[PDB]
RNA sequence: CCCGGCGAGGGGAGUGAAAAAGAACCUGAAACCGUGUACGUACAAGCAGUGGGAGCACGCUUAGGCGUGUGACUGCGUACC
RNA sequence: UGUAACGGGGCUAAACCAUGCACCGAAGCUGCGGCAGCGACGCUUAUGCGUUGUUGGGUAGGGGAGCGUUCUGUAAGCCUGCGAAGGUGUGCUGUGAGGCAUGCUGGAGGUAUCAGAAGUGCGAAUGCUGACAUAAGUAACGAUAAAGCGGGUGAAAAGCCC
């Protein structure tokens, strides 16, 4: 290890560069309650594709 | 408009904070809500809940007007840092540093 | 210092600087290499000298003509009232009193007054003739100094 | 006052060709790189590059001076092992021919971004033929 | 009267200072005396 | 008596960072590096106000001797008849024509051939 | 009063000369950390600067320049004690 | 380890010998301007000068002249709540350490001048104290006996209750 010298604080705001999120940048809207969510996932109320489930 | 928010002596740190920060800058309201949902860190839920006191913040305080509405200001500047203790082999201690990150939001029209 | 003659940690085997006291300077609380002990700054003066200066300034302050005497210099009762109204009949403010003999009756009321000193032949220093902007003597009181110098 | 510099907007270039047949190697590219340097003209900037463009043609036609045909050599290393590789005069003009005017003008010129630049301006030929036709090329001999 | 709660983080300070500075000096040659049989070997008395 | 320094050690260091102002990274903060560059700057500058006259020389040469042989001559044969002809011109103002002026420069060169012949 | 978990923290209102006096509470510097804007940077090798030196963007002005910021390219140059 | 025993290009002269005329090129010399030290000069006459020349790299070191912080007397004086000190910038200025005015803050002290006494001027000393960067959101979350599911609580449940 042993680092000789220490580096910038330029360099590891490089070394962060690729280290950034990347969003979703994409939703839906569900074929009747029209709520937001994300593909195949189901809805808070639990509507997927229109189908009610779970009742919960 | 202004209207304003912050959250001050948050437990986490403004590096972790700060990558949110950046998915949403100059963006319409809405759709950082429905970003921050689903999106998942420890921060989402936090930040989340102060964007969503800054508009409350603003109807009542001020003119309203959420449907033409963007975030302008958003950035993290750290906080104090809490001294602990995790010891280690041989005998020697170690200081840890606990860290925390103050928020500010700046929610406008434009 | 209070302290412990220990040496605050090991010789050697460490990465910190060879250490034998915490009382030294180079630490807190604690210190002072050179440390200052009452010691008396008085100087001597060769006497004539001491007497050959009082002959100067005030052959000095003929030629300012600052300088004044009088006859027999006195309040009848010790009222700053009076005395000051004494003065301010000689356009005076900062002065300097001396007399070869002092009146009780008088020095009280020159006490209060911050721009007043009262003084007796044997009391006078240099400095304190230097100070007020006017100075008066007695004729009188003129004799003991001449005298005294001779 | 403040002498006078060039500035690249206000720079004129120009184009020039030569027939290298029966030239003389070193001698020649001499001139090759005063002219792209800009030392021959009165407004030379040392940190403009004021050259004119230049066209060599005929390259392989180019001779030189007693047995360097077959002694001169080439070296350049690949950065791998310690190898290294060297090619005869002769054998570069059976090959790559336009390298060798394309080199010996390199080592007579600075080193950096500006020297790349200038080199930027040469084009050579091994044939008699170019299609730059169209920016001119007025004549130029030496 | 409305004060912040109380903030230790002085103890694990002075418990920091004390802890370090007891092994690290008190310690002595543990790294080293370890490093003893590594110090029969690295030196090369000749 | 005792005295404090919290304060003119400041002004120091302020005033060394504002001369370090515009270089790179812990050369334009930190004083302890600051101090060893300025310094250090200075004896170039003492070093340069010397050497530009040089270059500038360098350059005016190199100007001229190109419209010279523009003139078919060379810079040295050039001078040397000048100094035959009696000519103390400077080698800045010279050069500053061969750039605006080419007239004067061009009717000038024959003066050195003619007294040079 | 509102957000907020009948939290924290915060924003309003209000007091107060002043909340740039809010409890961590006079002043509030530097290292350190960030947001914002002008310029430059993805063919360009090395104490990182200096000397020169375009172009760019500004504030002045005068009307032609003067200044500030950056700094493309180039000569030279291997820190301190 | 890689052209590698011209600096490289490249050079049959752009090599060697002889002869000659130019030219380039140092902080050297000269030119313009400026500062300071030294000596004689006759005035001056602790001084203008006139000059006249000459000197002015510099470690250990020796000598000389100085800047600026605190405190004291000068000062029951001066400036100051129509804003000190301190902080933060700009413009000027001096041969130099430095000096002056002012823009924003801050909210009450500072001190001319001339002498005096100094706990008196920092980059270091594996220096002391405290604060903050780094490597870095990397290693690691402490025995491999082991968890899975449904209900409840609640803002939220894998770790809480049944």
């Amino acid at each position: 290890a042993v680092q000789q010298n220490k580096p910038t604080r330029s360099k590891r705001g490089m070394r962060r560069s690729h280290d950034a999120l990347t969003a979703v940048t994409s939703l839906s809207v569900d074929k009747t309650s029209g709520e937001k969510h994300l593909r195949h996932h189901i809805t808070a109320d639990g509507y997927y594709r229109g189908r009610k489930v779970i009742a919960k | 408009m202004e209207t304003i928010a912050k959250h001050r002596h948050a437990r986490s740190s403004a590096q972790k904070v700060r990558l949110v920060a950046d998915l949403i800058r100059g963006k319409k309201v809405s759709q950082a809500l429905d970003i921050l949902t689903y999106t998942n860190k420890k921060a989402a839920v936090l930040v989340k809940k102060v964007l969503e006191s800054a508009i409350a913040n603003a109807e009542h305080n001020d003119g309203a007007d959420i449907d033409d509405l963007k975030v302008t200001k958003i950035f993290v500047d750290e906080g104090p840092s809490m001294k602990r203790i995790m010891p280690r082999a041989k005998g020697r201690a170690d200081r840890i540093l606990k860290r925390t990150s103050h928020i500010t939001v700046v929610v406008s029209d434009r | 210092v209070t302290g412990s003659g220990k040496k605050p940690w090991r010789q050697k085997g460490t990465g910190r600087a060879r250490s034998g006291s915490i009382k030294s300077p180079i630490w807190r609380s604690g210190g002072v290499t050179f440390a200052a002990r009452p010691q008396d700054h008085s100087q001597k003066v060769n006497k004539k000298m001491y007497r050959g200066a009082l002959k100067s300034i005030l052959s000095e302050l003929v030629r300012q003509d600052r300088l004044i005497v009088v006859e027999k210099f006195s309040v009848e009762a010790p009222k700053t009232k009076l005395l000051a109204q004494k003065l301010k009949d000689m356009a005076l403010e900062d002065v300097l009193i001396i007399t070869g003999e002092l009146d009780e009756n008088l020095f009280l009321a020159a006490r209060n007054l911050h721009k007043v000193d009262v003084r007796d032949a044997t009391g006078i220093d240099p400095v304190s003739l230097i100070a007020f902007d006017k100075v008066v003597m007695t004729a009188d009181a003129v004799k003991q100094v001449e005298e005294m110098l001779a | 006052m403040k002498t006078f510099t060039a500035k690249p907007e206000t720079v004129k270039r120009d184009w020039y060709v030569v027939d290298a047949t029966g030239k003389t190697l070193g001698r020649l590219a001499t001139e090759l790189a005063r002219r792209l340097r800009g030392k021959h003209k009165a407004e030379y900037t040392p940190h403009v590059d004021t050259g004119d463009y230049i066209i060599v043609l005929n390259a392989d036609k180019v001779a030189v001076t007693g047995n360097k045909r077959t002694d001169k050599v080439y070296y350049h290393h690949t950065g791998h092992i310690g190898g290294i590789k060297q090619a005869t005069f002769e054998e570069m003009i059976a090959r790559r021919p336009e390298r060798v005017i394309e080199i010996a003008v390199k080592g007579m010129l600075p080193k950096g971004p500006l020297g790349r630049a200038m080199f930027r301006k040469l084009k050579v030929y091994a044939g008699n033929e170019h299609n730059h036709a169209a920016q001119q090329p007025q004549v130029l001999d030496i | 009267m409305k004060f912040v709660k109380i903030d230790s983080s002085s103890v694990d300070m002075k418990k920091y200072k004390l802890q370090n500075n007891v092994r690290r000096s008190i310690k002595s040659s543990s790294m080293n005396y370890a490093n003893v049989a590594i110090m029969t070997d690295a030196d090369h008395d000749g | 008596a005792r005295v404090k320094r919290g304060v003119i050690a400041r002004a120091r260091h302020k005033k060394i960072l504002k001369q370090a102002k515009g270089y790179y990274g812990a050369r334009s903060r930190v004083y302890r590096v600051a101090f060893q560059a300025v310094i250090k700057a200075g004896q170039y500058a003492y070093r340069d106000r010397r050497q530009r006259k040089r270059q500038f020389r360098q350059l005016w040469i190199a100007r001229i001797n190109a419209a010279a042989r523009q003139n078919g001559i060379s810079y040295s044969k050039f001078i040397n008849g000048l100094k035959k002809a009696s000519v103390e011109i400077d080698r800045k103002i010279l050069a500053d024509i061969a750039v605006f002026d080419k007239v004067a420069f061009t009717a000038l060169v024959e003066k050195a051939k003619a007294a040079l012949a």
